[PDB]
């Protein structure tokens, strides 16, 4: 048995709808194919429960497009809200026994009218020897690029808390103790908008 | 509904340690044992049956895994001579409902020596006063660095309360030193408020990361403060200039 969740992680605004692919290879006639969702506790959530022989599933706001010749098993979330985040996991069930993908981490991203992209130097803390850069304002879909120097650390882009009804924004940070680091270049291995604020 | 015992254990290497699943409310005659490593997939290990003997998964060590079917209600899984490669997430299933019921799991840390155990640093970053004088906002960060496990949970407060507003926080910690076996984590958070609410010196913001360390009963021989299970906060006021 195998499953195959090809997708690490997708990024989606709030109130639009959200395709996560998943390809499985099995020998067996009869199986299912289940959805779960995994919270940061680690904890596992039943989404939907699609079967080899049933039409396309649906509960509450999942739904399966079961095409079972290409063995392809996508889930759609409809009307995406902030607590959707999180890493969901294909599965395959042959006598309980079940085969997971890789998962795929959805990030819900506030919708955002006006993006300012924007990198702001942050005073340094007079208890900590790190200085810190914040990329903020971004659209949803900005990647932001992991380091590559060991002594500079840059974050993902965040999760909004989902329970947040204000000052809602995308942002990731970078910080060094290097001699040499600044905001102006530490997001140089992403690929950002033309006109990324960059305040002196 | 299905519970395991602990949810989480810091063991030092060798030692034998004990994982529980228990069905409650009703009877389970088989149970699942699963096992997660970081970014990584479920992976069924075991299968445990009333009766009879526990089912294996290829590549799975019957010797450094004893599964046992206790009683109609009761699965355990021992990690035999525990090791720091078998540090991961084991969660339990029985057979019930549409899917089937899962425990919440045991994040199973196997450490050297509890002096790997580090709790996190914690600091805080004020607005920058270009992004105030651009947006009228201003976001703080916080940073939680070189701590491990990494297991932490980051919340802000404000003038006491809790809030969620204005919250972003890592989907996950950063490996500090990915290459490394042994690397340490962070976790970053901002808190965006008004800059009207920032520039009050009469408000209070911190930054709260609860870590999830040594117990009690846990031996200590350092000199630093022994890693238990702690708060950890960084703080700073409104600033009127």
């Amino acid at each position: 048995q195998k499953v195959t969740q090809a997708q690490s992680s997708v990024s989606m605004p709030v109130r639009k709808a959200v395709t996560l692919n998943c390809l499985y290879e099995t020998s067996w006639w009869s199986y299912y194919i289940f959805w779960y969702k995994q919270l940061p506790s680690k904890e596992m959530i039943f989404l939907i429960r699609q079967g080899s022989d049933e039409q396309n599933a649906k509960s509450g706001r999942y739904s399966v497009n079961f095409k079972k010749a290409a063995k392809s098993v996508a889930l759609t979330i409809s009307a995406l809200q902030l607590e959707d985040s999180a890493k969901y996991f294909c599965a395959l069930g042959v006598t309980g026994k079940l085969t997971f993908g890789q998962g795929t981490i959805l990030t819900v991203h506030p919708n955002i009218q006006n993006p300012d992209p924007a990198v702001y130097q942050l005073r340094d803390s007079k208890s900590s020897d790190k200085s810190v850069c914040l990329f903020t304002d971004f659209d949803s879909q900005t990647n932001v690029s992991q380091s590559k120097d060991s002594d500079v650390y840059i974050t993902d882009k965040c999760v909004l808390d989902m329970r947040s009804m204000d000052f809602k924004s995308n942002s990731a940070v970078a910080w060094s103790n290097k001699s040499d680091f600044a905001c102006a270049n530490a997001f140089n291995n992403s690929i950002i908008p033309e006109d990324t604020f960059f305040p002196s | 509904v299905v519970s395991q015992h602990p949810s989480r254990v810091i063991s030092k290497s060798g030692t034998s340690v004990k994982i529980e699943c228990r069905s409650l409310d009703f009877q389970a005659t088989t149970m699942f044992w699963y096992r997660q490593f970081p970014k990584q997939s479920l992976m069924l290990m075991a299968t445990s049956n009333e009766g009879s003997k526990a089912t294996y998964e290829q590549g799975v060590e019957k010797d450094k895994f004893l599964i046992n079917h206790a009683s109609l209600t009761l699965s355990t899984l021992t990690v035999t001579s525990a090791h720091p490669e078998d540090s991961s997430f084991y969660i339990c299933s029985a057979p019930g409902g549409v899917g089937a019921f899962f425990g919440q799991g045991t994040r199973l840390t196997v450490v050297e020596d509890l002096k790997n155990v580090f709790p996190p640093e914690v600091a805080v970053f004020e607005p920058s006063e270009a992004e105030i004088s651009h947006t009228q906002k201003a976001t703080l960060v916080c940073l939680a660095t070189g701590f491990y496990p990494d297991h932490v949970e980051l919340s802000w407060w404000v003038n006491g309360k809790e809030v969620h507003s204005g919250v972003c926080t890592d989907p996950q910690p950063l490996k500090e030193q990915p290459a490394l076996n042994d690397s340490r984590y962070a976790l970053s958070s901002r808190l965006r408020v008004s800059a009207t609410f920032w520039q009050n010196p009469r408000n209070h913001f911190r930054c709260q990361v609860q870590f999830y360390g040594l117990s009690e009963n846990d031996e200590w021989t350092q000199d630093r403060a022994k890693p238990v299970t702690q708060i950890v906060s960084a703080e700073a006021w409104g600033r009127a200039d």
